[PDB]
């Protein structure tokens, strides 16, 4: 949460919050509504997003879903399409928590050794989830869209 | 009488061993046979079962 | 480094009184800039990645740089100049989004040249390629937080060389 | 080399090389000319080992060859040929030296981070280098086929 | 660091190249010369402490250095002095083993010089002192054997000159 | 399915400033007429009075 | 520039700009709204003005374009053209700058080094000059005729 | 060096075109410019010892930098200081009456620095100097002339601190 | 004459005039009808000029003409308004040649050396020419003020 | 700088030695080379312009050095370059002539690079027009006498690079 | 004449014409028997040489002898045929001399400065005394052909 990210920040000058943390947090506070606004409708959306995102990734990069591939195969794609709604309510998360901070501590950390483990093209991943940020934003108010992006695209950065 | 005519291009420098000019005969030889594309729209599979549980 | 509202009250402070019309109006003009470069800091933090990656392919990639003999060439000095690229970039958008390019001298700057010399790094290779990603994160974020990355790479760029 | 890393180990415990270790290079110098025998056919037979083992590579794996893979037009699979060309070139440069450091120095340390700029798949790059050393096994005799398996195992893990 | 076989490998690294015959056959010639440098290694690591001590006795000791306020006074210096000559002589065995001197130049002669003349340290006495290492183990390993470490023990008082 | 491939040989590089290949085209429309070949000896001329005597 | 011009030149006697020079300044400062005019009365009629000097040229020197010639070739009456076309930059250059010494720094100094080098005749450069000066003075006004002929004229005798 | 005027024929050059809009409006700026500079220049010219006299009378006169110890002491070193600072002036005005500060850069700020250092130039009392010559400087041309003349002042200040 | 200073850069450069020198000269030339009226008008109104100037310097500096001082005695006065005569003139010169060379050939160079033997203060023959300068202004025409200030200014800082 | 013989004999001279068998056969080798050293001296001698023409065209010219934004743009840097070829083939063929590559060492690689560097020069296209002129050379020579041209001018270029 | 060479040199080293010079001059005037062999040669087979040099040399460069070019109008083509037998001339003087320096002093020091008053394309004047160092060389016997060329290629690298 973004009040967790700012005490830790106080904690860590050995005080209280600051001026800017403080405002943060009555922001952050204030539009609470439009947030959980946003979360409620994506979780509502959220099969529609992750499914239609799946298919345009599969027509991006066809190699990920030929034979020889990691996705090849109807429970490699069931398996992807998991990742994808996994990825998805993590977002979700971070929307309403208004920090990045479980995002990177659920589906972020040691990401890439997972993926590498299993033989993933995490470029390929987050083309995925650049996906899911579009048909979102398509499928949501504009204005809604700018705090959607900003994780999606956060998701998008750290995976990339 | 001759009097070849000099050409705007200026004259090709040789290739080197890391260039790849020297590979595009060889890839040209093999000829990879490129995967079919895909026809999988994913729209029948649903995320219940499909996904596999060992 | 310090933000252009830290040099507007650097400069006031000097003078130890307090901001007038004559330091509003810049203030102003920083606070104007405002969404517009924090759109393009996002952008950029976005395919962060993506910039490096084609300027990388532009410039050096596909040359004798990245050939045996070139700089470029091992895979550890291709590591080497990806994470400096990783640097430049991070440091530009650190310099947009505070207004000023103090970060750059106090941070990128400081040294850079010589320690170049030493590893006996191509300047006007690095040069090119830093020109390239000012070039491509200028296609990708548009005209104006174009033109601002792209002055704030420049003056990398310059130091640099 | 052999030598070099002798040479490093002493110089890190601050001693003059042991007995064992000069016994080690001249075991190596004296055997030499067998390690110059293997450089001298891999080298030899470079052309036709790399378009082998590039060759089943892409029916091994015709992802990377695939439309949306890594190297899907002629000239992407020329980067490859480029790419077996020059591991197989650290192979021979490590027979002959008698040790990995060389190889490991040239296109070992970073390999991860230049094929996640690249985009390449380093597990497919694995499988490359494991099909020039089936070939080069087919191409030579059983014990150096062994001698050049160790580096050819070593590289492989090492990008793996 | 480098020796003949990496300076062989890097020559052919830097145009990219395999290993041609004039590669092949240098690394013949080093590995003819395998057995001799082996030899001297073993035989120099063997009498490392007597080559310093009849180097020191016959370059140094009775003088103006060993003298009181001389630099190799205060016998905490002088165990100084016994510990560089074995430096000097272990890495110039590096060298000669290596068949390559840039061991020397990058674990020796890498800030040797400035730490000298920071520290006071007679230049001309230490390579009279080398120059007398080089006399000894030339007479303990033979002429031919000996030359190497008489070529690398040169290198690093060409070095420090 | 666009599927770009990806080329790593510099496709043909646009006409820069200073590029004859810009005026190779107008350099044709002028179509410069070249002289014929000239048909003189060299060998009969008694040069004792053809060098003028000015 | 004459202002860089002048300036060097006090600055050879260590001292400030003489009453002629910035006079001159005076004149030149003021004068510049017709030099950028000229500036693109030229910078308009590029194709015509080249193609038409290097035309009238070729029939003035018929050698230069004869067998055997510096440019008989197609690809050497077009590298002849650019030549010209270079020219008129630096004249355009020169004129904008009120001074020939962008002339002398981008195209003159070294130039018969240059044309000795490659052959070309001088005098007949210098006639392709004057054939550009003509229908330069011939398609722009009378007295932005005189201007920009005073810098063709230096560029012509300077070569020439 | 350059000035405004060359720097857009150059930069025009370097890509090898012709005059762009650009470089016509920044051309017409220079000209507007123009005459107030060729004024500044004049009254410049007509009193040169003028504001180099008051501005030692201003900053530095009176003081321990004239005193024993200080810089200035000695007429030697006084008339150093004075011809300096008649270096500082026609290269200001030469930097004004030009749009750049290219002049100053390659006939200033090269190894200026350390060649004060290694006279033990007080940096600061210099920086002084300069500022009492930008302020004497415009209370003879004015406010918006006087303005670009400190600028360049305040460069030179820059590069030499 | 700026004639013969662009003559002397010319020779001394071994060249033709530039373009730049003959602007000059032609804008010199045009200019030198309003020349002629101002070195007219300082040679009618030279001795109220001088006068008046010389009363502004005796005003300035008293000291200067007090007992003990060079200008003492009514010699040693008319001695100074015969030498702001002689500089009025040089001005005039000046004027009419369009540079600095006539000032700088017959009251510039050794003039210090000859006041350092006369014991004259230099400082305060700039003030007096200073003084000579805002009355010609009054004297003189608006547009031509600008003209002769350019001379006077050249002169105060010279001898300055 | 040296020649061969001189060469020889300084090396004979700073062992303190006469000249022995093997310094016998080295001069008698040079004395035998002699006049094959001539006759290439006066063919270069005469085609000295032509070779660095013919190297020029067929190397550096109708790319991006010659274009603008490469150095050999405008005519002062391409008589530049074309002067730096000319001292290149020049101390080529004084160094074949001599025998010996010291001249080359002491009056054309010294301080080469740092130039090269500070102009912003292209080393790898020196290098290539190096090598067209080595061509060049060797077509016009022969093929011993080219070869003999060819290791100097390599010398040049390993140098330079 | 090489003795005059050598008392140069001497004279500038102050030295008395070591044996190292005294020697040389010694072959030289034994062996002057050869050179005024091919001196009378050369002067009479002059006009043929010369002949078959101007058909070579407008074989290979016919512009210069079109209308365009120099040569043209029959009496151009008399003026080379000319100065071909005037370099061929001074050839012969420098051969039966010994040296360079009559070479130097009547045809190449500020032959550039002639031929560029003059339009005349010295590059091809090289040419043309190429042509006819090659037909005196193929008139002449091996050795002497070797001895000429020398000041043939002399005069050519002079040229050029
Ligand atoms: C499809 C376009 C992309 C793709 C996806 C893909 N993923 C897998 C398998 C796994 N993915 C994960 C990841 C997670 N599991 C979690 O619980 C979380 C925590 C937030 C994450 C991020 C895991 C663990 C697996 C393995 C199975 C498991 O979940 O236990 C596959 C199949 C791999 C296989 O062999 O089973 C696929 C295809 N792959 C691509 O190439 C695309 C970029
Ligand atoms: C008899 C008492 C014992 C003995 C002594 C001995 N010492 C040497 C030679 C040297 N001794 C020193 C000692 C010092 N130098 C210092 O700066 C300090 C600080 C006080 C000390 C203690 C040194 C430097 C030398 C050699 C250099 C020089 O002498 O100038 C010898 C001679 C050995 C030789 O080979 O020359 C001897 C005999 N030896 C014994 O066996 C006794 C126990
Ligand atoms: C890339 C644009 C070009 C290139 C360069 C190159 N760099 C290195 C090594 C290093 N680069 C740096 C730079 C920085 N470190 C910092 O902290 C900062 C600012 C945050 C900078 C700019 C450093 C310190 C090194 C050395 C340590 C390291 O590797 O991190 C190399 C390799 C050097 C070597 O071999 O030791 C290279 C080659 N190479 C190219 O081809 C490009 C033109
Ligand atoms: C082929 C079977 C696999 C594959 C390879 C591939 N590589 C590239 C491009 C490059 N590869 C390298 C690698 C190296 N350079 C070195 O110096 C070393 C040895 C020390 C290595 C290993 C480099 C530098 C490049 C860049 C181009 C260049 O050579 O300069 C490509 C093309 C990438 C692109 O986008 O153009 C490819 C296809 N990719 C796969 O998917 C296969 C598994
Ligand atoms: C045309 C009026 C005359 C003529 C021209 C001619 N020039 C060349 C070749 C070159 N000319 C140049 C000159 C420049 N390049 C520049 O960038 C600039 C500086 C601004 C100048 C002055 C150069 C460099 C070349 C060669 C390389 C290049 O083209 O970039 C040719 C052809 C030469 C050849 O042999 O290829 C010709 C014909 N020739 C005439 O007869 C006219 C009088
Ligand atoms: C008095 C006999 C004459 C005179 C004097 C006068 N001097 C000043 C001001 C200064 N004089 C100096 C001179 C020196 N300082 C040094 O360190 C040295 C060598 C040790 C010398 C020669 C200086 C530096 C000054 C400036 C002030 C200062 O010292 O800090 C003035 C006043 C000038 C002003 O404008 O304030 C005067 C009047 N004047 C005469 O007419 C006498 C003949
Ligand atoms: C006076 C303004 C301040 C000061 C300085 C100071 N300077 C010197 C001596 C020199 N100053 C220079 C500087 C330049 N010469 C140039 O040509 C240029 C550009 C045109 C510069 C900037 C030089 C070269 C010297 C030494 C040579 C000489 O005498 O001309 C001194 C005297 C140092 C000495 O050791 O004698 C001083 C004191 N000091 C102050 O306090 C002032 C603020
Ligand atoms: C031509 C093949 C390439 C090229 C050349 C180029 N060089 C310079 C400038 C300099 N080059 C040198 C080097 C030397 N000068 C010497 O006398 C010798 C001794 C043997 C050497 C090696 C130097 C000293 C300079 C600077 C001084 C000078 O006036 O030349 C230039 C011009 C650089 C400039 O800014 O003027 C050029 C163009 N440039 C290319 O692009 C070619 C690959
Ligand atoms: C012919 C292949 C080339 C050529 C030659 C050419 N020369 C002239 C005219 C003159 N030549 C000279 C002088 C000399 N010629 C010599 O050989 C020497 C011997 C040292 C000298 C001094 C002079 C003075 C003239 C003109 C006056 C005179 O002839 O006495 C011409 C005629 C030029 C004209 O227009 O009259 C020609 C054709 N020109 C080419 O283009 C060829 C490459
Ligand atoms: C594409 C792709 C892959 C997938 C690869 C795939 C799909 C691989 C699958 C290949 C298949 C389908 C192999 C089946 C082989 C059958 C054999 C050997 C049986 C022979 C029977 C015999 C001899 C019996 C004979 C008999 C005997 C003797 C009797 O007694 C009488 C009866 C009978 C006739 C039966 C991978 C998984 C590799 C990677 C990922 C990826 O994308
Ligand atoms: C014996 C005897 C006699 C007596 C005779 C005697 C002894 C007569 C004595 C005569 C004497 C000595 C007269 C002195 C006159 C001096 C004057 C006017 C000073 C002028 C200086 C000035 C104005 C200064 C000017 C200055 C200024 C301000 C400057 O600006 C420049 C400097 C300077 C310093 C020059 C009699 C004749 C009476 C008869 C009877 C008898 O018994």
């Amino acid at each position: 949460s973004i009040v967790t990210k700012s005490i830790v920040n106080a904690d860590a000058e050995a005080r209280y919050l600051s001026p800017g943390e403080l405002d943060r947090i009555k922001a952050f506070v204030t539009g609470g509504a439009a947030r959980l606004r946003i979360a409620e409708t994506l979780t509502g959306s959220r099969e529609t997003i992750v499914k239609q995102a799946g298919d345009r990734l599969f027509q991006k990069r066809p190699d990920i879903v030929s034979p020889g591939g990691n996705a090849y195969g109807e429970e490699m794609t069931a398996t992807c399409l998991r990742d994808m709604d996994y990825y998805l309510r993590l977002v979700t998360y971070g929307v309403v928590s208004g920090d990045v901070t479980p995002i990177e501590e659920i589906g972020l950390v040691g990401v890439r050794e997972m993926y590498r483990s299993l033989g993933t093209p995490i470029e390929a991943v987050a083309q995925s989830v650049r996906e899911m940020k579009e048909v979102a934003s398509g499928l949501m108010s504009s204005d809604d869209a700018a705090e959607a992006s900003a994780y999606f695209d956060f998701v998008i950065g750290k995976m990339s | 009488w001759q009097n070849e005519v000099r050409r705007f291009i200026p004259q090709e420098k040789k290739l080197t061993a890391g260039n790849p000019m020297n590979f595009l005969g060889m890839a040209r030889s093999i000829n990879p046979a490129a995967n079919t594309i895909p026809k999988v729209s994913a729209q029948n599979i649903n995320i219940e079962a499909s996904v596999p549980r060992r | 480094m310090q933000d252009a509202i830290t040099a507007v009250i650097n400069s006031a402070d000097v003078q130890g009184k307090y901001l007038d019309g004559a330091a509003m109006d810049k203030l102003k003009s920083y606070f104007a800039s405002g969404e517009l470069r924090v759109r393009a800091a996002s952008v950029i933090s976005a395919n962060a990645a993506t910039i490096v990656k084609e300027a990388v392919a532009k410039s050096l990639l596909y040359s004798d740089v990245t050939r045996p003999g070139g700089n470029m060439y091992t895979t550890r000095r291709y590591a080497a100049c990806i994470r400096d690229l990783d640097y430049y970039l991070r440091y530009a958008t650190y310099a947009m989004l505070a207004g000023d390019a103090s970060i750059l001298d106090e941070r990128v700057l400081n040294g850079l040249k010589e320690t170049y010399n030493s590893l006996g790094v191509p300047i006007s290779s690095t040069v090119q390629a830093i020109q390239a990603i000012k070039e491509v994160t200028a296609s990708l974020v548009g005209a104006d937080a174009g033109k601002e990355m792209g002055v704030y790479l420049d003056y990398i760029c310059s130091g640099l060389s």
